[PDB]
């Protein structure tokens, strides 16, 4: 069971320092960006994470979302990666679900991130470099020390 | 080699020279390929090899040599079906300084912990002469023109604006690309295991039809996480009421929060019953229980 605790505004970067953002096609992208650009592209480069609480704890229990035109939820669906047209739930009556995430620390480096699935045990939150585009996707761990899966929020 | 420019707004400075890359290199291999300029309100003009002396139009690339405030506007893309856009914000340089402080990144860093700034531009490599590195517009020596490095563990003294310029030749015509680095160093975060002070398994004694006011405390970081688990899946019982968190900052700069169970009416559907409370960090959780007894 999860049961919806607060939100707070942040900028997810990866370990190279570049801003997620959802594009034009509601894709979830990397890109280098200026604290200008960050600030012209937002709501795009600002998300809303969003703590739960878990029946079972296993590190922080969170659901990444945006508000554009609408309040869209990241889902992990089928290990691909999507941006969902709804709110953060107040429940869920699960102990797995494909929009709630662990966010943990890496060990010995506090600011560097991980996100969990809850539903696919082992899969992280990951850029991914796929043609000219850095692209958020669903990856297994595999080798440990792996920077792909890491990332920083900045809070306001 | 080079990425594409795929977020929607881009701010430039002028005098700069300035590409946008669309999204489909790839596809740009199968004459089917158009760029449109749309001024505050102009309603498009479709952009040409020689429309502007400046503007060098390619398969994948649209290069501005430089950009000017004039090229500020919607820039549009058509390749077949493909389509992108991108609002162009051209902003006035700051000639007094060796960089406009409207084009900065920020980074923070925390003292003591690894420092590292490099200058490098991909895309325009081919075409540089050489490239220098300044904090707070003073040239630094470090012995690279190509790659100037500064690799270093973080000290108060770091703080500063770091301007990578990198200077280039088109035609003739001497240019460069200034992009500055806001570091902030602070103090070390120094983060702690949250932990809950009291024993795992509490049993307190209770009388049906009173009330109760389980004590829960931890010793957790400004980000944490302290709550109760007390029975809300399809609603909890009406009496049972989760109260307000108490905070209070230890000399180390870490917190002692407090969040009480008042379990109010005491029936025997109380009693036997895990009322748990725990604790949750980006560095872990822990959760200790409650047990209601006669
Ligand atoms: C990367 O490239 C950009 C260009 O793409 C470089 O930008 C240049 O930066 C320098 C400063 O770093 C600027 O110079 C300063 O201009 C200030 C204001 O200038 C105004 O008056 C000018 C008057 O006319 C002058 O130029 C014409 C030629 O165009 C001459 O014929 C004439 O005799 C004059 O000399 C205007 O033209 C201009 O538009 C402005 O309105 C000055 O305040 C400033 O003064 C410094 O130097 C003084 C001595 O000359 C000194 O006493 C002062 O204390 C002070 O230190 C300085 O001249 C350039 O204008 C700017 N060019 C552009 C196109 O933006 C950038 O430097 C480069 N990066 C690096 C690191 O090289
Ligand atoms: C949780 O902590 C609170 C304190 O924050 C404890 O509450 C305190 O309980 C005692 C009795 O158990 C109260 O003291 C005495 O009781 C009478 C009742 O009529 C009261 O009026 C007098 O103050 C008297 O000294 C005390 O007032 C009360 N304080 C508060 C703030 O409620 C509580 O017992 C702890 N819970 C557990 C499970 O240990
Ligand atoms: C309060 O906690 C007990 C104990 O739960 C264990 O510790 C938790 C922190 C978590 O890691 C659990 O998964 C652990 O089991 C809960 O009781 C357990 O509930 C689960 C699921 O219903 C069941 O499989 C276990 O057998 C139960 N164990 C015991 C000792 O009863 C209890 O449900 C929690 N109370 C509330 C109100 O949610
Ligand atoms: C930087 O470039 C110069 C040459 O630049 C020329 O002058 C500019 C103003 C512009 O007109 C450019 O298109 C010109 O090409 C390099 O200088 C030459 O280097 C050789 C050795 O490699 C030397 O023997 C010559 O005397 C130089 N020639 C001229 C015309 O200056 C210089 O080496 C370049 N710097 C670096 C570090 O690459
Ligand atoms: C360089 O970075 C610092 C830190 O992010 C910026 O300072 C902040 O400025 C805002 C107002 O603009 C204040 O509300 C904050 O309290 C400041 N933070 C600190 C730690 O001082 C600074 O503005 C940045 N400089 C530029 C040119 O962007
Ligand atoms: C754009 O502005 C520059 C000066 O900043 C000028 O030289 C150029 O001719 C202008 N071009 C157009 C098409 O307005
Ligand atoms: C372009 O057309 C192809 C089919 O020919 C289609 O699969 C593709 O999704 C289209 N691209 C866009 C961006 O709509």
């Amino acid at each position: 069971y999860f049961g919806k605790l607060e939100s707070k505004l942040s900028v997810i970067r990866n370990l190279n320092d570049q801003v997620l953002f959802i594009d034009q096609g509601n894709r979830p992208l990397f890109e280098d960006m200026t604290d200008s650009d960050c600030r012209d592209n937002a709501p795009r480069t600002i998300f809303i994470i969003s703590m739960y609480k878990d029946s079972q704890p296993r590190g922080m229990a969170v659901t990444i979302s945006v508000k554009c035109e609408k309040i869209s939820t990241l889902s992990c669906e089928n290990k691909i990666i999507s941006f969902k047209e709804m709110n953060p739930p107040d429940n869920i009556k699960d102990t797995k679900s494909d929009i709630i995430f662990f966010q943990r620390s890496v060990p010995g480096h506090d600011n560097k991130m991980q996100f969990e699935s809850s539903s696919y045990e082992g899969y992280f939150l990951a850029c991914e470099k796929e043609r000219d585009l850095f692209k958020l996707i669903l990856k297994k761990e595999d080798e440990l020390g792996d920077r792909s899966i890491m990332f920083t929020v900045q809070n306001e | 080699p080079e990425s594409c420019t795929s977020r929607p707004h881009i701010t430039v400075v002028e005098g700069e020279p300035f590409y946008l890359k669309h999204c489909s290199c790839s596809l740009a291999h199968e004459t089917t390929k158009s760029w449109y300029k749309s001024s505050g309100s102009q309603e498009h003009v479709e952009l040409n090899p020689r429309s502007s002396s400046r503007i060098a139009l390619h398969d994948c690339v649209l290069e501005f040599w430089p950009v000017e405030l004039n090229d500020t506007g919607s820039y549009f893309f058509q390749m077949k079906n493909y389509t992108q856009k991108w609002k162009l914000n051209v902003i006035r340089r700051n000639k007094h300084s060796c960089f406009t402080e409207r084009q900065v990144t920020s980074k923070i860093v925390e003292v003591k912990k690894f420092f590292q700034i490099t200058c490098e531009n991909s895309y325009y490599q081919t075409l540089v002469n050489s490239t220098s590195l300044y904090k707070n517009c003073k040239k630094l020596l470090l012995e690279n023109n190509k790659n100037p490095t500064i690799k270093k563990n973080a000290e108060f003294e770091d703080q500063g604006y770091y301007s990578c310029v990198h200077f280039l030749h088109h035609n003739g015509k001497l240019f460069n690309i200034t992009k500055t680095f806001n570091i902030t160093i602070v103090e070390d975060r120094s983060n702690i295991v949250p932990v809950l002070l009291g024993p795992k398994l509490n049993h307190v004694a209770v009388e049906l039809g009173k009330n109760v006011r389980l004590n829960c405390s931890a010793l957790l970081n400004e980000e944490d996480v302290i709550y109760w688990m007390f029975g809300e899946e399809n609603g909890s019982d009406p009496n049972i009421h989760e109260e307000k968190e108490m905070r209070i900052m230890t000399p180390e700069g870490k917190w002692h929060a407090s969040k009480v169970l008042r379990i109010e009416n005491i029936g025997e559907s109380n009693l036997n019953v895990l009322y748990n409370c725990t604790v949750a960090s980006t560095g872990g959780t822990d959760t200790k229980s409650f047990i209601l007894v006669r």
